[PDB]
């Protein structure tokens, strides 16, 4: 069975565990598993993500909590927590242009070695980066980004695991969901198969391995 | 009002049906500006194409945001979708205006606004990949950082993109990279020429068709 | 106004066009568009698909009549007058394995340089192109897919041109929608705007220039 | 009755819950062996997992169908998408099995199954992507071709790919490409170890254990 109880995080999720987590700014984020990742103190964690999100929320909390040794995000400006361990030191952050971060995401789920992208030519993110040149332009390769979880949140899912998202809170989810070797979604509502047309799922169930609440 | 002169000028320049792309501070008065008869569809990179107006009280729907996590609706005919798709709108030229704030914007047409070093570092979001792909840039912005010129030869904070800007709008004067450099074609009918070149450390191209407006 | 007239065609699709056209052995095609492109004989295009179809239906309409210089597509044995025009020289036939067709005209539409694919690696396909190693593998760097005009198939579109697809009918179709100049959709119905949700539409109006009936 | 055996004995391999994609051909007939016990997902290149059997008689519908496009159902949760999210399935890993047909398979588990020259030139299709990315490839593929051996040292006919296939099965043999060399596994009992050997050019590692069943 896909649907099992949000107690059972802290056997899925390792110290040291590299992880996705979906959200925009915390919107469409798994809330209560990152609550449970809180309540077990399950540390060391590698977190890509969009975002850190705010203090108080969503991402943030891992990082108040001091529960990661690295970021890979696109943005932190909206937690002063993650810019201060930052500056500290104690935590490596990894700035990603937010596009960039998707189709590196993408790329691991859905099996490229690679792709080039003209964003971030010619700045620092070029650096360490190899260029490739096509048709007289240049482009950087940007490599698959890979974890062992990820941890996303959907709107509803059918008997068989079926997902479809809601609005702005889609973002990052259904990608994390194709990248990560095991996927666990957060769900606000378990429907009847036949619900999710087959027009309408965004993320099939055959690729979700747990689902909780 | 430097502000809201900046803005007006800005959304003079939307034109009907266009998909644009107002980041956040700003460049979002530039929505408050648009004429009456001028429709726009505006995009949001955290996923959707039909953003509104915040809602009333008592409309919000905690998934329906801005990229800023602030409240929005969605029109009539919105399409919301991922991360990958947004910034295949963005990335892949489908974006027909993008209106930015700016830190410096150099003669190359070059922008810098995402990081001051030993200030901030609040990482760069979205801003590289629309710089890159928006069909058109909009700078908009204050001419200077307290009387230190904004406009300037070469930038020495950390580039956004190498994309040449295509218009530069602040409260003083409109100014269009191009390739012989900084072209001002307007300027504020509350200033005058020699302040604009007085506050631009970067060589202007003045045209004979100078304009009065904004 | 975007719904226009099929005679409208004449005035988008030029001699020796560089098109997209959307469908799998013909489910999901432009059958009228393609039928006013006969009409007037309009030729010396290269059509990109996923295939030319059957003998009389879809994309193989177009080669019956001798009307494309090349195609690249992924297969053509179910039309034997592709195969034949292949044999004399008159039809040039690039074929490229399908998820590399389906990740090149998508890198075209999101603006990336290219994609690595480990498809293809040490097969004919590797000819002429640049080969990458990342991490020890191997991936074949693959250039994206640009045309002049995308003619695409969807079951309905609302009054600001935002289109649905149909079951196994989508295919390539969206995936066009991105990456060519300009976009032409033949539709079945038109509906009021409000009847597809957010979470439904897949190719949105403000990318699509002429809808056909 | 020699393409039954086969497909009999490639329905023995898939397990619960397993996405399965089939080429068309003679691994479709696999679909009509799955035991009871076993429910699997089928996936079509064309854009669905979920494929059913065909439709009766005027249940069909003109927008569902195989890679052949030849009617078919969808049974209830099915998916469907467009060929870049296929793809991505296929490439990404997330197929369990791929079963195919065949030309030729050589010692190092290679599989020929997309051209001949002179003769058939029909294009790959998904074929490649589907041997480079499935989980398990299994061919399923007569033995000889008009008595001329199809398990060769070296393949001829042009690669499908690089990858080593996992398993293959014919009327007479089923063997298991492994890190030095192909291991017969399994022999059918209208047949015996001499023809096979007689009917195969590769070198083949004979099993201590030595199976009967197709």
């Amino acid at each position: 069975m896909k649907v099992v109880d949000i107690s059972k995080i802290n056997e899925l999720v390792k110290e040291g565990a590299t992880l996705m987590i979906g959200g925009f700014l915390g919107v469409g984020t798994p809330e209560n598993i990152i609550d449970e990742i809180i309540r077990h103190n399950i540390s060391n964690l590698t977190v890509i993500a969009n975002d850190t999100a705010f203090e108080d929320r969503g991402i943030g909390k891992l990082v108040k909590n001091k529960l990661c040794k690295k970021v890979i995000v696109s943005h932190i400006g909206t937690n002063p927590e993650t810019q201060r361990q930052m500056i500290e030191g104690t935590l490596e952050v990894e700035l990603v242009p937010q596009g960039t971060l998707a189709e590196r995401i993408r790329a691991a789920g859905v099996g490229l070695g690679g792709i080039l992208t003209p964003t971030g030519v010619g700045t620092v993110v070029e650096k360490d980066k190899k260029v490739i040149e096509v048709e007289g332009k240049k482009y950087l390769l940007e490599l698959p980004i890979h974890a062992d979880v990820a941890l996303i949140k959907a709107k509803k899912a059918d008997y068989l695991g079926n997902l479809v998202y809601n609005l702005t809170a889609e973002n990052f989810n259904p990608i994390m969901a194709l990248a990560a070797k095991t996927v666990i979604a957060e769900v606000e509502e378990i429907v009847p198969t036949g619900t999710l047309s087959p027009n309408e799922i965004k993320t099939p169930g055959i690729i979700v391995d747990y689902i909780v609440t | 009002n430097p502000k809201e002169k900046i803005a007006i000028r800005v959304a003079q320049e939307l034109k009907k049906g266009q998909l644009v792309n107002l980041g956040i501070g700003l460049p979002t008065l530039v929505a408050n500006y648009i004429p009456k008869d001028i429709h726009v569809f505006f995009q949001s990179e955290n996923g959707i194409i039909g953003m509104g107006p915040a809602p009333k009280e008592g409309y919000e729907n905690s998934d329906l945001t801005n990229a800023g996590a602030s409240y929005i609706t969605a029109l009539p005919g919105a399409m919301t979708f991922d991360s990958a798709f947004s910034f295949g709108i963005i990335r892949g030229g489908h974006l027909d205006v993008t209106v930015l704030g700016g830190l410096q914007v150099d003669e190359e047409g070059h922008l810098a606004n995402w990081m001051i070093p030993g200030k901030m570092i609040p990482g760069m979001g979205g801003a590289m990949d629309l710089v890159t792909g928006a069909k058109k840039v909009i700078v908009a912005m204050t001419h200077t950082a307290k009387g230190t010129p904004k406009i300037v030869k070469k930038c020495t904070l950390p580039l956004t993109s190498i994309r040449k800007v295509d218009l530069i709008v602040t409260e003083l004067a409109v100014i269009e990279p191009t390739d012989e450099g900084l072209l001002l074609k307007e300027i504020s009918k509350e200033t005058t020429l020699d302040e604009v070149l007085k506050l631009t450390e970067a060589k202007l191209i003045i045209a004979d068709d100078l304009k009065i407006f904004a």
